[PDB]
């Protein structure tokens, strides 16, 4: 049980991290520490509740890579010809 | 399966290798003349600019590092039909041969493509 | 008199439509622009949903 | 258990707080592969070990290898550059993190659970039927996925 | 079968591309979506499941309408990249999976493979393009961490990753919420409302004909599977909708007014889920989805980049047809007599004052009545004297297009007794 709270306690770290981060990349490495605290929470009710979470957990982590593949393709396409990538830097759409 | 000593054993192991590691790098840095000099601690090649001041390095690594970690996914998928593969029959042979074809043609889409860019 | 005072009554009643665009103003002035705030505004609005569900 | 158990847990935290902390990005990368590997290591605790055995490869192996790739690339390692500091959202991000920890702790607190399932061990011998079978379909969304991603990332650089 | 004719041609013309010119490409994609489409309506009635894979009713419309938009934003797209097609493709299959199916997990692997070909669908390569793709793409994935996140206290609060387990207390509660969270930032619902404004204004008119019908078709399928409780869907319908159409009213440009108005629309459609009809929340968006790929494809007509509200004016004296379906839309959006955007509109109402949801209720026909303000400010102003303004008349394919859509909305909307006796299994 001490899985699913630290699992819990990982997914507000990342969030955090989210919350905190200036630059773009920061950011998406806290969400896959949300993604790995919600793979923790998984296989613990995995543990009890029949293994099914083990294949869950396993498949987010194919759909974690791909999309790591593919935004870290966008950071890269936005901020290869821009400077500094700070997220603040990017202000024109506004309400 | 396997028990959990060999586990413990794989820990020991670890355990053991790093602390044989550090010991190294104590003999090292302890024995040595220690003669700090800033010519010394200049990086490379004669005055400034071994490398010097060039632009973000090309993105040939990445597309190579993720490529991998897709081609690293995909074999992590064919593990679990690679022990299990006699049981799953024709019917898992099929489902495991339409994962890796769909994999594979998006290899050869990237491939007629081509990366040397 | 009483038709100053009809007059009157529908200048305020262009006075609650402008409060109206006025509050609507203000909401798009809550979406600045920075992911962050955008962001931390998202967050607010899900633990917010969160609380209520109780 | 409960005395390598909560090392182990107390190491993950820690990890996760280095990772979110720091403002050198290589630095909280290694924090965050720190953390895949007492994740894995809780995994195999756990009776899971293949997938312990794939977060180490393709999380850690692959993943934030590629991530390490990207900011080595474009260097970025001092991040705090074009502050925007918005000084006053540290402090509400702080306290957001501590309400999102809470209201988890309420919804999991006074739950108690069956952590009692024969695994046998999270090894694919016995993951294998699963994968293929009742998550087959599951399997091939997920590959059709990676190929479109795959034609993503490559029509989303393309310079031309 | 029509899953398996969306992935045929996807993996086809994937290499297919390398030998084909972008036309003979973009020929093929449509060939595909309507013969996907025409297998829909001879299955209609035909309910099939093999796995969690599961065509019903519910399947059968949105995936039709997502088809729909599809094709439409396809037709006006002409660009020499076969790419860009591709995704339009890997999208539409994978918003069809996310409303075929109960499973979470599987939910999950269709949302990312139906919205990362969207984050590059996004770039135009426009500066205000990139900034939109990166609040999309970086809100997306802490959605998805959120939704991943509710699905693990889902499969804690019951051993399956399937919707219709009984269900705890507070955790089950807790999870419920957290799955909430994704499916209202995914279907633009308020509080998480705040990237829809920016991410219309940036993306090329178009692509946001596509989203706005296809995405939000699919994004209320799935939600329309989640037991929501009543007090959380009274708050989102109420923010929803307040912010929407009170951010509209101080909205300049036309892209970033529809995403209110859009917020708005969603705050509305979230009613039917009280009951869960989905044969009123299936003719809603039947409406909507008309409504709204006619008025994107008029304004990607007018301009891809960005349409301002003054270049809409005259639009009438352009082309008059145009001119009329883009009043005819503004109308069925703000849900008036007799369209079938307001048959829509009164079947969720009354969906929602049958749950008995009162004050919520009221508040959202009130905040409708406010958002006439700039419905109206959009349909009549295309009587007004024309400014300088760039007007490419269309194709006769988007005209044809855009005519028949207003068409069919006001057919429905005078006889709805004609397609609403079939949103059921179809008789």
């Amino acid at each position: 049980m001490s899985y699913l709270l630290t699992s819990a306690l990982l997914f507000a770290l990342g969030v955090y991290g989210v919350l905190t981060r200036r630059t773009a990349i920061l950011v998406f490495l806290s969400i896959e520490l949300m993604l790995n605290a919600a793979n923790l929470s998984l296989v613990g009710f995995a543990r009890a509740y029949g293994l099914d979470g083990q294949v869950a957990a396993l498949m987010v982590i194919a759909v974690a890579a791909a999309e790591v593949a593919v935004g870290l393709g966008l950071i890269v396409a936005i901020f290869r010809h821009r400077e500094s990538t700070a997220v603040d830097d990017l202000s024109e759409l506004r309400g | 399966m396997a028990p959990i000593q060999e586990y413990v054993g794989t820990l020991i192991y670890v355990g053991v290798a790093l602390f044989i590691g550090v010991a190294a790098l104590l003999v090292g840095a302890l024995l040595g003349p220690k003669k700090p000099g800033r010519a010394k601690l200049m990086p490379y090649e004669s005055g400034n600019d071994p490398a010097g001041e060039v632009k973000r390095f090309p993105v040939h690594f990445y597309v190579v590092a993720m490529l991998f970690i897709l081609f690293d996914v995909e074999v992590a998928f064919l593990w679990p039909y690679a022990v299990s593969a006699g049981g799953l029959g024709l019917y898992g042979f099929l489902g495991v041969l339409a994962f890796t074809l769909l994999l594979f043609v998006g290899f050869l889409y990237e491939w007629w493509k081509g990366v040397m860019r | 008199a009483l038709f100053y005072g009809d007059r009157g009554l529908l200048s305020g009643y262009f006075g609650l439509g402008g409060a109206a665009r006025s509050l609507g103003q203000g909401l798009a002035r809550l979406q600045t622009g920075y992911l962050r705030v955008y962001a931390l505004l998202f967050v607010l609005g899900a633990l917010l949903l969160l609380g209520v569900m109780r | 258990m409960s005395l390598l158990e909560g090392l182990a847990l107390f190491l993950l935290l820690l990890s996760g707080v280095l990772v979110v902390t720091l403002r050198n990005a290589i630095h909280a990368a290694l924090a965050l592969i720190l953390n895949f590997l007492v994740l894995a290591g809780v995994y195999v605790a756990l009776d899971a070990r293949f997938l312990g055995f794939i977060q180490v490869i393709v999380y850690a192996g692959a993943i934030v290898v590629l991530f390490l790739f990207v900011i080595m690339l474009l260097f970025a390692a001092q991040g705090e550059i074009g502050f925007d500091p918005l000084v006053r959202s540290r402090p509400l991000a702080a306290l957001l993190a501590l309400g999102v920890a809470g209201i988890l702790a309420a919804g999991l607190w006074g739950l108690d659970l069956a952590f009692t399932q024969d695994l046998k061990g999270g090894l694919p011998q016995a993951l294998g039927p699963l994968l293929y079978g009742d998550w087959l379909f599951v399997l091939l969304a997920v590959g059709f996925l990676l190929m479109a991603a795959t034609v993503v990332a490559v029509a989303l650089v393309e310079p031309g | 079968m029509t899953l398996a004719i969306l992935a045929v041609f996807s993996v086809a013309l994937t290499l297919l591309g390398f030998v084909l010119p972008p036309q003979g490409v973009k020929r093929a994609t449509l060939l595909g979506l309507a013969l996907a489409l025409a297998s829909l309506l001879l299955t209609w009635g035909k309910p099939f499941a093999f796995g969690p894979y599961a065509v019903d009713g519910v399947s059968q419309v949105f995936t039709l309408l997502a088809l729909l938009g599809a094709l439409w934003t396809v037709g006006l797209v002409r660009s020499g990249r076969f790419e860009f097609y591709l995704l339009v493709l890997y999208a539409a299959l994978g918003m069809h999976l996310l409303a075929s199916t109960r499973h979470l997990l599987l939910m999950l692997v269709a949302l990312e493979a139906l919205s990362l070909p969207l984050y590059a669908l996004a770039t135009w390569r426009r500066g205000q393009g990139l900034e939109a793709a990166l609040k999309y793409f970086l809100l997306g994935a802490l959605a998805a961490a959120f939704f991943l996140y509710g699905a693990a206290l889902f499969y804690g609060a019951t051993g399956s990753l399937v919707l219709g387990a009984p269900g705890e207390g507070p955790l089950y509660a807790l999870a419920l919420g957290l799955l909430l969270v994704g499916l209202g930032f995914k279907a633009a619902l308020a509080p998480f409302h705040f990237w829809t404004p920016d991410v219309y204004q940036g993306s090329p008119t178009p692509v946001v004909l596509f989203m706005a019908t296809s995405v939000k078709a699919a994004a209320f399928a799935a939600l329309l599977r989640v037991a929501a409780p009543p007090e959380a869907l009274a708050l989102l319908v109420a923010l929803s909708v307040v912010v929407g159409n009170l951010a509209a009213l101080a909205q300049k440009e036309a892209k970033r007014l529809l995403a209110y108005s859009s917020i708005a629309h969603a705050g509305y459609m979230a009613l039917a889920l009280y009951t869960g009809n989905a044969q009123a929340l299936g003719f809603y968006l039947l409406t909507y989805v008309l409504a709204t790929g006619l008025a994107f494809a008029v304004l990607s007509q007018i301009s891809p980049d960005r349409v301002p509200l003054e270049a809409l004016r005259g639009l009438y004296r352009k082309d008059p047809l145009l001119g009329l379906a883009f009043l005819v839309a503004m109308l069925s959006l703000l849900g008036l007599p007799p369209l079938a955007g307001f048959w829509g509109k009164y079947l969720a109402f009354a969906e929602a004052a049958r749950a008995g949801a009162w004050g919520v209720l009221v508040l959202a026909l009130v905040t409708s009545a406010v958002s006439a303000y700039y419905y109206l400010g959009l349909g009549l102003a295309v009587f007004a004297r024309p400014e300088e303004t760039p007007f490419r008349p269309g194709p006769p394919w988007a005209r044809a297009a855009v005519v028949a859509a207003g068409v069919l909305l006001l057919a429905l909307g005078l006889l709805p007794g004609l397609v609403l006796p079939a949103l059921a299994a179809g008789g």
